[PDB]
């Protein structure tokens, strides 16, 4: 029972396991970027260097960004609103083309098609009653 | 006792004057069967036919109140009897419908929209419906209405219909003291007399004594919409009641009608439909052959003419009188529009707004009231609109308190910026806002002032200044974030001050604030326009979150905890398909989207910003890894 | 065959009957619009005989 | 323009509950019968029986 109960459960865990690994990847990258280049054994030479570093400052932003420039915030700026109208307009793309709304729109057509040329059939039964008695009087 | 004692009636006792028929008098009853002063010699009594009316058959069962009363009561009396004895308050419309007593038959697809909005108007602003009564032609469509209303919709429409009291069928089964009555929605077609519609609400049956006649109603009716149009709205800005004219075909007499409502102090913008025939068909085929209004030419004034000759079957002479007052209707020609197929409603809606007549701020508020963009759009903001300064500006704070996303995109979209709007102490006013959609922003101050000053619950008149709001921020965001808002730059101005109070920014203070208070769909307009997109949205996904388990935490409604995990996911989501659309756009831009300090959001980064919201999806996209990588 | 089957596929029937009730409403608008001008014709032409 | 006897309706809704016939029971009731008025102890009896 623990075998199946490990086997039937075994997909779920292992897509979250995955997925859950790639989003710990940028907890260790930190981590280890944080940590002093030398080893545990060897550490204590780095502690007195930052030790000493920081005496050195009181006697007299944790990440890695990129810094760039105002042109480039510039063409970042206008980076995201091609992103932006891209993504917009083939979801309308996507949502006028689908299946769904092209039955819905033919449909509430066909209902205006049949109400209007149910007005052309019968308005015209007044036309050829009028043509009919046009070819009478004359 | 009071319907009785204030109420007055009118009964046939005259000399019988045979006419035609011995049997027929001049008020038409039977010679035997009896029992104006002008030939009639009417005597005035109280009434004895009031009360309640117990509709059987017909489909679902309505009872409909009535009375019967004097068709020269004054309407003071009348209306003091429908706000005082029937309970029915104020409306902030009236509608007055108009047309042929014959029966007739529409378009079905006209039929339905017609019906399908005098509903919906007359629900929306709770309006007051206005016919002929009995159940023929244009008032049996709205009883048709009226019908399709109680099978798919919850309003009770008050739908007062008013009708000769001589021509019901079954004037004995009405007769009563506050006694509730049977009637039979059977209608006899050998009789001549008809049957009151099913489907109203109530009735103010007018008797001038005679029996089968038509005409003891108009005036009535008509004194009672002009007593009930001087009546003062409840805003009292200085405007009474607005009137529409509904007009349906119509007959011969409904061009003295459309007249009457034109030439009138205050003005009653009339308004008509086409497809059903008959008078409307000939005011539309005046209207839109018309040119500058009484400017008509020689070859259409003889095609007005000939087709009233053909359709109302006139004389030469009476369709030229016909068509001289068709053309004193014309004059006034800005109060007619036309319904010209392919509602009720655009032609209450505008009435309303020419019938207040006043200023296009008091119609844009009017129509923000009513949750109506279209109508705003096709009305208020059409070329040729003037408006006053700063008043666009209120108008826009107006309808962000009152979570109009719509109105918002009509308004940005008819040249309101949000730059120039934005300041501190309008963004403070709707940070203290109480209308809209409940939201847990009190709760959230409440805690952080507890936190701060360990007092307690807030005063009910507290104001929730913009300092606040940042430790709002602080709490919700975790870690060592650190708002605008409470930053040394920003204290220094709310101290010295409660372009320097505009935000540069201002897209992104909208956003922090429609996520704050729970308004879900402006977060999502807001998210479109402004700039620093997938910032924005990986910061609502936070927010979202955290005020998510906030409210899980203390206790409060599951619901708002579940909903608020919903809009964190649909953020999350945004951010994920923004990023993969960076990524099918350019690889290197993506990355430097993705790393860029972003000094509006505390210094942070969109990859530090995806990993504090938890959102695993964004650092498992292939864009990520790689960008991890290369860091690795 | 690679053409009769995009063809007769469903995403390309409804396609092409969506197109075309497009265009056949655009139309019959016009047979509708362009009729009230031959009525307006017959009726003139039946008042002046 | 139909007129109906007293009593007529309420024995063609007992008819029309014996003979399994739902679509006229709904129109019946939509005609002026209530289920209030017509149901007694010797109707479900018959009803039942």
């Amino acid at each position: 029972l623990l075998i199946a109960v490990f086997n039937n459960t075994f997909f779920e865990v292992k897509s979250i396991s995955n997925q859950v690994w790639k989003f710990q990847r940028y907890q260790l990258i930190m981590t280890f970027h944080e940590r002093p280049v030398l080893p545990p054994p060897l550490i204590i030479f780095s502690h007195m260097t930052m030790i000493f570093q920081h005496l050195c400052c009181r006697w007299r932003d944790y990440g890695l960004k990129l810094f760039i420039t105002d042109d480039e915030l510039k063409k970042v700026h206008d980076f995201e609103e091609q992103c932006i109208e891209e993504y917009f307009r083939e979801k309308d793309d996507r949502f006028n083309s689908s299946n769904d709304e092209r039955i819905r729109v033919t449909s509430e057509r066909v209902e205006n098609m049949s109400m209007r040329l149910e007005e052309v059939n019968e308005r015209e039964h007044s036309m050829k009653a009028s043509l009919q008695t046009v070819d009478i009087r004359l | 006792s009071w319907i009785e004692r204030a109420f007055y009636k009118r009964e046939c006792v005259h000399i019988i004057p045979s006419t035609k028929d011995p049997h027929r008098c001049c008020c038409g009853r039977l010679i035997g069967q009896h029992v104006w002063s002008i030939s009639k010699h009417t005597q005035l009594s109280p009434t004895d036919a009031f009360g309640t009316i117990e509709f059987q058959g017909g489909g679902h069962s309505n009872k409909a109140m009535y009375v019967r009363v004097s068709f020269d009561t004054k309407p003071d009396l009348l209306l003091h009897l429908m706000t005082k004895e029937w309970q029915l308050e104020l409306p902030k419309l009236l509608i007055s419908v108009h047309g042929g007593l014959q029966n007739f038959e529409l378009q079905p697809k006209l039929k339905q929209v017609f019906g399908k909005g005098l509903i919906k108007a007359a629900m929306t602003t709770g309006a007051w419906i206005f016919t002929g009564g009995v159940n023929t032609g244009v008032i049996r469509h709205v009883g048709d209405a009226l019908k399709d209303h109680a099978s798919k919709s919850r309003g009770k429409i008050c739908t007062i219909g008013i009708a000769p009291w001589g021509i019901v069928e079954n004037q004995e089964d009405l007769i009563g003291r506050d006694v509730v009555r049977p009637y039979q929605t059977m209608s006899n077609p050998m009789s001549k007399l008809t049957v009151l519609n099913s489907m109203h609400s109530h009735f103010i049956l007018a008797d001038n004594g005679t029996t089968g006649k038509y005409g003891a109603e108009v005036k009535l009716r008509r004194q009672l919409e002009k007593h009930i149009s001087l009546q003062k709205i409840n805003t009292r800005i200085g405007q009474g009641v607005p009137v529409v004219a509904l007009i349906v075909e119509g007959g011969p007499n409904v061009i003295s009608i459309v007249l009457e409502y034109l030439r009138d102090t205050p003005p009653v913008p009339v308004v008509v439909c086409d497809g059903s025939g008959r008078a409307s068909d000939i005011l539309a085929f005046g209207h839109k052959y018309s040119e500058e209004g009484g400017l008509i030419n020689e070859s259409l004034r003889d095609q007005l003419l000939v087709t009233i000759q053909k359709t109302f079957t006139y004389t030469r002479t009476q369709a030229q009188h016909l068509f001289i007052i068709l053309m004193e209707c014309m004059k006034k020609k800005e109060l007619i529009t036309v319904f010209r197929m392919g509602d009720i409603d655009l032609a209450i809606l505008t009435a309303l707004l020419k019938g207040a007549n006043a200023s296009a701020p008091d119609q844009l508020s009017l129509a923000l009231a009513w949750n109506r963009v279209d109508i705003a759009r096709s009305q208020i903001f059409i070329y040729g609109q003037q408006w006053p300064v700063g008043s666009l500006e209120q108008a826009m704070l107006d309808a962000l308190v009152l979570d109009r996303v719509d109105f918002v995109k009509l308004l940005i979209e008819n040249g309101v910026s949000m730059h120039r709007f934005l300041t501190i102490s309008r963004l403070e006013e709707l940070y203290n806002t109480r209308h809209g959609p409940s939201n847990t922003l009190y709760h959230l101050v409440r805690d952080v002032k507890k936190r701060e000053y360990p007092k307690g619950n807030l005063p009910p008149d507290y104001r929730i200044s913009l300092i606040d709001i940042g430790l709002v921020i602080e709490y919700l965001m975790g870690g060592a974030y650190r708002c605008n808002y409470t930053r040394k730059r920003f204290r220094t101005l709310y101290h010295n001050l409660f372009e320097i109070n505009h935000f540069p920014f201002p897209f992104h203070e909208l956003m922090v604030w429609a996520v704050l208070m729970k308004r879900q769909k402006m977060a999502l307009f807001f998210w479109q326009h402004g700039e620093e997109a997938m910032a924005k949205a990986l910061v609502a996904c936070k927010l979202c979150k955290a005020m998510a388990h906030e409210a899980s935490e203390n206790d409060m409604v599951d619901d708002i905890s579940q909903e608020l995990n919903h809009n964190s996911r649909d953020f999350g989501q945004l951010a994920v398909e923004l990023l993969d659309q960076s990524y099918k756009q350019d690889e290197q831009l993506a990355m430097k989207l993705l790393t860029y300090e972003l000094k509006n959001w505390s210094n942070a980064t969109c990859l530090q910003l995806a990993v504090a919201a938890k959102h695993r999806d964004f650092i498992a996209h292939t864009c990520s890894q790689m960008l991890l990588t290369d860091m690795w």
